[PDB]
């Protein structure tokens, strides 16, 4: 930035006390343009979801361990 | 956007960039020549075929 | 040609303009291949309908 | 002036929070994918072994 | 700082996924000639004179 | 409020305001000079002169004036 207001548009003007003349130093409201590049992504919409079964656990942080036990007769 | 990583030591901060674009200016010229005989017989007035 | 298309991205800042569309409607036009007259003819013979 | 300020504040904060939750979604996807690759053995081994 | 935790288990006993290199994108290391010198590996060892 | 400024470029940047839009940015300070504008008939030098308005000065051709004084 060389000048404080180069890339910005000028919208409003704050005049001191009353809106009379141009003598007052004044305040200028400047605007900028913002763009968001995000594209929405969902795990249940990815093709990848078929591979795994998803269960929501409200308080996993409490869980110290988990296990499954198989019993196989031959 | 950004991916949230666990093994990475400190979570990556969200990113925003400021990009300043400049507008170029191109100027275009042409020249047309016109004769004084035209520019005069125009100011005159016709009366006869 | 398809690779020549893919090399270009749609990473644009403006995010929303009225688009050009086909006569048959629907699918918006994606870009322009500017070519020569002979290359035009040969591309139209290599690609059909 | 303050009205413009307020709407700008809400826009900035909402964008920040949206990007946060999106980053958590992408992190979940990446964690599942890396969990798969951690336990995926190479084909040249797995063929004759299976 | 927003923290998120997840857990995973394998449902079956034997392997359920498999990865394979399909197509070589590039060769990163040159296959060239570059001998490693021992005078930087062992710098303290030396002859008599 | 942020509209009313552009003809079309605000329509080009997009309307959704969840993807793109025009925000607020810093205030800027300006101080502009004040000037006292001057008029001749308003200065007090006009006390000396006798100001009459001649539309076309060209009609004055000889530019000589005969003073006829009596005593």
């Amino acid at each position: 930035r060389q000048s404080a207001a180069e890339g910005l548009f000028h919208s409003f003007d704050l005049l001191v006390g009353k809106d009379a003349r141009e003598a007052g130093i004044k305040f200028e409201v400047l605007l900028g343009v913002y763009t968001n590049a995000i594209q929405y992504v969902r795990f249940l919409e990815t093709a990848l979801a078929v591979s795994c079964v998803n269960t929501e656990f409200k308080d996993l942080s409490r869980m110290t361990d988990g296990k499954i036990q198989f019993r196989i007769s031959v | 956007p950004t991916i949230a990583h666990g093994d990475g030591r400190r979570p990556s901060k969200q990113r925003t960039f400021i990009v300043v674009k400049n507008c170029h200016k191109h100027h275009i010229s042409t020249e047309m020549e016109l004769s004084m005989l035209d520019l005069e017989i125009l100011h005159s007035i016709p009366e006869t075929p | 040609l398809s690779e020549m298309v893919a090399a270009v991205s749609g990473e644009s800042v403006l995010k929303g303009v009225s688009t050009y569309t086909t006569a048959k409607g629907g699918e918006p036009v994606g870009g322009v291949f500017i070519v020569t007259d002979n290359v035009l003819r040969q591309l139209l013979t290599f690609l059909g309908e | 002036v303050e009205y413009a300020e307020y709407v700008g504040a809400v826009k900035t904060v909402a964008s920040a929070l949206q990007f946060g939750v999106d980053a958590l979604e992408r992190g979940l996807i990446n964690t599942v994918l890396s969990v798969k690759l951690r336990h995926a053995p190479p084909m040249f081994i797995l063929q004759t072994l299976a | 700082e927003v923290h998120h935790e997840m857990a995973s288990i394998d449902t079956g006993l034997s392997y359920s996924s498999t990865m394979t290199p399909a197509r070589v994108a590039a060769i990163t290391t040159d296959m060239g000639i570059h001998t490693q010198d021992f005078f930087s590996v062992f710098p303290a060892e030396a002859f008599g004179n």
